[PDB]
């Protein structure tokens, strides 16, 4: 890759994200403002630990399809071979959708846009984990310091699913060539607007891989108390990724 | 299986 084809490859990632960003910035602005009353906290923490979950499974799996939308228009994804596309986003899916999050979180009152409101973590008290709540809202509070732009966003999440360490890949040296010029992309951008500094700022890994894990452990605890829940009423996308 | 559905979609 010459450096004319990185130049360019940053307008593209840029496009490509504004395309399945899913949620626009401008109304996640707007509604910061619209926050869940005391009475909607304590009508969510009154739901069932599994109408909790599903509520939740539906919504994220929701998200992972504008991720799996945002892959398939990656310059270089599509040209992956099948068997790495699927082992890219099923390791990556969340993880993308974890960073998305930092925009649809205010870091001012700690809340989060959750169906059609900004809420705190209490709102997801019925979920029966916790501690993984909290270390999410602390992962976007980080992010959310670095006050991320748009197009930041879009280039740490395509590197985020561009990661040619993950498990099961067959063609390990492809996805590393991609993943350098995404990186070499990400890097140009924050050199170009003097964005350099937030490099050491960046969350460390695995950290992003902890999380990841925590909801999947959580998942098999809720699963072995409500394993009809999941059969029956969890997203088919959900439990590919996750069961 | 709905991945790879999802992947070779129009
Ligand atoms: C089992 C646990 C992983 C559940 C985590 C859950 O307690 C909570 C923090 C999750 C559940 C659904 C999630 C939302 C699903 C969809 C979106 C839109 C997307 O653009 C960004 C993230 C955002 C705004 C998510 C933020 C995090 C939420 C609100």
């Amino acid at each position: 890759a010459s450096l004319t084809e990185i130049e360019h490859l940053v307008q593209s990632v840029c496009k490509s994200y504004r395309e399945t960003c899913q949620l626009r910035l401008e109304d996640l602005l707007r509604q910061r403002s619209n926050i869940f009353s005391r009475e909607e906290v304590t009508g969510y923490q009154r739901k069932s630990m599994w109408e909790m979950w599903e509520r939740c499974a539906h919504h994220l799996t929701e998200a992972i399809q504008y991720v799996v939308e945002f892959a398939k228009r990656l310059s270089g994804f599509m040209e992956l071979c099948q068997n790495d596309q699927i082992v890219l986003l099923k390791a990556g899916a969340m993880e993308v959708v974890l960073v998305r999050m930092c925009r649809a979180y205010n870091a001012d009152n700690r809340t989060v846009f959750f169906e059609g409101k900004y809420g705190g973590m209490e709102l997801f008290r019925a979920l029966g984990c916790s501690e993984l709540i909290s270390s999410i809202f602390d992962f976007s509070h980080s992010l959310s310091a670095l006050h991320f732009s748009e197009d930041e966003i879009a280039l740490y999440t395509a590197l985020v699913l561009i990661n040619a360490h993950r498990p099961g890949l067959q063609e390990k040296r492809k996805v590393e060539q991609l993943q350098y010029n995404l990186e070499l992309a990400f890097h140009h951008h924050l050199c170009k607007t003097h964005r350099q500094s937030i490099l050491a700022k960046l969350p460390p890994k695995g950290k992003l891989r902890s999380l990841c894990s925590q909801h999947v452990e959580r998942l098999q605890i809720f699963q072995h108390l409500h394993p009809i829940v999941v059969q029956a009423a969890f997203p088919p996308l959900y439990k590919e990724l996750f069961s | 299986k709905i991945l790879h559905r999802l992947l070779q979609d129009s």
